RNA sequence: GAACUGGCGAUGCGGGAUGAACCGAACGUAGAGUUAAGGUGCCGGAAUACACGCUCAUCAGACACCACAAAAGGUGUUAGUUCAUCUAGACAGCCGGACGGUGGCCAUGGAAGUCGGAAUCCGCUAAGGAGUGUGUAACAACUCACCGGCCGAAUGAACUAG
């Protein structure tokens, strides 16, 4: 026993007095959205959907690591993850104010409304946009006073995204879709 | 060539007037007749010693007999042969009743997997295993363990005569 | 509500089980199975029946249904008593075999005085049947 | 090398049962009975005790090994078919040309229709064997189940439908229109 | 063109769609057993026996010189060579790893992980990277890496030739 000390015997040895539980499931989402927020306070956050290494475990048996994990006791099948959090939830409404400038999503997925934005001028040259043969966007200038000719809906929800249609369309530094909730329990003991 | 034998052969390398009795050589070998076995054994002595036929006496040969007959025996087998591209240096493991019959079996074998014809295998040893959970290879592996029950169906069976009334079966 | 299977059940190779040969030198005479190399190739015994111990092919060789309990690896003086205490021949020439093959004997080896007799008598059997099936 | 004896346990409940001609098999439970013939390769199947038949077979290479196993997939999938069910859920998907997908019966016939696939005007026709029926799911938008005993008549019928329903000549990765599979279980659950 | 022997227009043919030159072989009339450099189910005179293998080939393959194949390759099938793990029980049933450098340089009102050019380590030591790709011509940049939940046994990698 040289190396697995520092993860049983160091760690969860040091740290056997949580009574916290926070039980989130990565289905599909951008892994990052709900890896900085789970963070931020970093250092206290690490994703452990673990492995069966419990043959060992009761090799070894002497734990004693979660008894309040008496829930899905047959669900040994993908079990969630050895996760160890005590954060409090009443910080971002308060301590942290005025973010504003946080990075977009993966820029591609879909909208829930069918939304058309009006374009401002900036002053720059066109770009590499010369990609609309198939649906394409009919619109028509006059002096910053716009005209759409044709209104186009390109797809629903329940598919998967193109490939070169996320370049110099979302031009307002805007996270097009994570506004969800997803979580499995959030419980302490 | 026919069903084999194999001889022991002690050959000499004759001795000289300055330096006499020379060190004897042995060998045992796998053959068909004692005159091609002889010739052999002075082919392999030839290449590992220098020594020429025009120089050197066969002392002996002794067509031996296994000791037990009866025993099915478990028999490695090691051997260098030559290829379409290349050499190579083999080992093998047989279930088989005696020695003449499993060189007898090795021989058809490698003819069948690999194409060497009698002109380029020669044996380095045939040896016998004994104990169990020995064996290498799961081609001999099976017929260790306990009650070897099994038939082999599909009983074909030919005919002295050409016609037949009753359109047999193949029942077993 | 029953699974029926047939039986499934045919005549396997296995130590103990007396086998029969068709051609060779001992040429038709019962052995005993006393060990299995691999799929094709055994040693047999028939000592009693006078055949020498070897080997040979299993193609060269026909099967019976009769068996009985034998040790591995055992030789001439062990499956001999074994084949005696047994006693193979009470119930072999019993079936519906031997009593065949010797029929094929005795019909291939008999002369003209006794095929005459035999016509003359199977023309009485014939006369004797068919006055029983005429009537009824 | 040359596997000389080879066999595979495969379970029966107490419910149903399975009767086996020389080469038929005969399937019955509550839901219905099913047969299925195998003259494909000849291996042995031998009874143990109303619940336990083993599938075996006798020397052969891997290429006559793996069908033993491939029977044995064949069989306990079909059974647990017939004892169980199988149902297909597939789902609708359009960009802006709505499908309209219809049942229609005719000399005992009873055709699918599909309309307003990109633009067509004259009928996108689809047959239905027997065995299987579809219910337009209810409380839920764009979807399609199929249901069934046995899997080889109703899978089939699901790729005919979801592969009838192709297109070309238009964009290979823009256009994402038809009709595919989406869920694969059983009309039971747990049991 | 030529040396060596056995062959030649003028030199007698088994094998094949013929015979100088594909092996060159030496010749009585009725007169033995085998073959000249032979194959046998039928082109028929003769054994549809014996032991292991490829063989599905949706262009199979079939007997010397003779009437044919190699770019480059095959978890298609058999047989081997070598190297690392297993009853101190690992594989195939899902995850992520972004502390300082990542705000690193081009005539002092603006350049946040190399458009025009150098460089990829440390204290850290189960997480803990200046990155194969990287939104206005960087300021607002996401995916992935020895670690972690039941059962229960052979599996993994690289080569060799039929």
């Amino acid at each position: 026993r040289e190396k697995k000390a520092e993860y049983f015997a160091k760690l969860r040895e040091y740290l056997e007095e949580y009574k916290s539980l926070f039980v989130v499931g990565v289905d599909n989402v951008s892994s990052q959205q709900m890896h900085e927020v789970r963070k931020e306070l970093r250092g206290r956050a690490v994703v452990l959907m673990g492995k069966n290494t419990m043959v060992r475990r009761a090799i070894r048996g002497f734990l004693s690591d979660l008894p309040d994990f008496e829930k899905l006791l047959p669900f040994v099948k993908g079990n969630v993850g050895f996760v160890f959090t005590n954060e409090p939830l009443t910080e971002i409404k308060n301590v942290i104010v005025s973010n504003r400038v946080a990075a977009p999503a993966r820029a591609g997925a879909v909208a829930p409304e069918d939304i058309w934005v009006r374009a401002v001028n900036t002053g720059m040259e066109p770009g590499k946009t010369s990609f609309f043969q198939a649906l394409g966007v009919p619109t028509k200038i006059a002096r910053g006073t716009i005209e759409i000719v044709s209104d186009v809906k390109v797809v629903d929800a329940g598919n998967k995204v193109g490939q070169s249609e996320a370049s110099l369309l979302n031009l307002l530094n805007i996270s097009p879709f994570t506004f969800g909730l997803t979580v499995v329990q959030v419980y302490d003991n | 060539m026919a069903h084999f034998k194999e001889y022991q052969v002690i050959g000499r390398r004759l001795p000289t007037e300055s330096v006499p009795e020379p060190k004897l050589f042995r060998m045992r070998i796998f053959a068909s007749n004692e005159v091609i076995a002889k010739s052999r054994y002075w082919y392999f002595l030839q290449k590992l010693h220098k020594v020429k036929k025009a120089s050197g006496e066969i002392v002996s040969i002794n067509q031996i007999n296994e000791a037990h007959p009866t025993k099915v025996k478990n028999f490695g087998v090691w051997v260098r042969y030559d290829s379409r591209s290349g050499t190579h240096n083999m080992y093998k493991e047989i279930r088989d009743v005696s020695r003449v019959a499993a060189v007898e079996t090795l021989y058809q074998d490698m003819a069948a997997r690999h194409r060497a014809r009698f002109r380029s295998i020669h044996i380095l040893k045939v040896a016998e295993i004994e104990k169990t959970a020995d064996v290498k290879r799961q081609y001999v592996k099976q017929f260790l363990t306990k009650d070897l029950k099994f038939p082999l169906p599909h009983r074909v069976q030919k005919s002295t005569k050409t016609f037949s009334y009753k359109r047999p079966s193949t029942f077993y | 509500t029953d699974s029926i299977v047939k039986a499934s059940n045919w005549r396997l190779v296995e130590v103990g089980r007396v086998v029969l040969i068709k051609k060779g030198q001992s040429a038709g005479k019962l052995a005993a199975i006393v060990e299995i190399i691999d799929q094709k190739k055994v040693l047999i015994d028939g000592p009693k029946a006078g055949v020498p111990r070897q080997a040979i092919n299993l193609g060269q060789v026909v099967l019976t249904p009769l068996t009985f309990a034998l040790p591995r690896g055992a030789r001439t003086a062990t499956v001999s008593k074994k084949w005696a205490a047994a006693a193979v021949c009470e119930k072999w020439a019993a079936s519906s075999w031997a009593k065949k093959i010797a029929q094929r004997e005795r019909r291939a080896a008999l002369t003209d005085f006794e095929r005459f007799q035999v016509m003359v008598l199977r023309k009485q059997k014939r006369y004797t049947v068919k006055k029983a099936l005429a009537k009824a | 090398m040359k596997y000389i004896q080879t066999e595979q346990q495969i379970e029966v409940p107490e419910g149903v049962t399975v009767s086996i001609k020389s080469r038929i098999v005969k399937v019955v439970g509550p839901r219905g009975t099913l047969t299925k013939n195998l003259k494909h390769i000849d291996v042995t199947f031998t009874k143990v005790n109303n619940q336990l038949i083993k599938v075996a077979v006798h020397n052969g290479g891997r290429k006559h090994v793996a069908a033993l196993r491939t029977v044995k997939s064949l069989v306990d999938n079909m059974i647990t078919g017939v004892t169980k069910g199988y149902k297909y859920k597939m789902r609708y998907v359009y960009a802006h040309f709505p499908i309209n997908v219809n049942i229609v019966e005719k000399d005992g016939a009873k055709f699918i229709e599909v309309r307003n696939f990109l633009g067509d005007k004259k009928i996108r026709n689809v047959p239905v064997r027997d065995g299987v029926t579809i219910e337009f799911s209810t409380n839920v938008k764009d979807e399609i189940v199929l249901s069934g005993n046995s899997v080889e008549d109703v899978s089939q019928n699901a790729a005919d439908l979801q592969q009838i329903c192709r297109v070309r000549n238009k964009d290979i990765r823009k256009f994402l229109d038809g009709i595919y599979v989406s869920h694969k279980g059983f009309i039971t659950e747990d049991l």
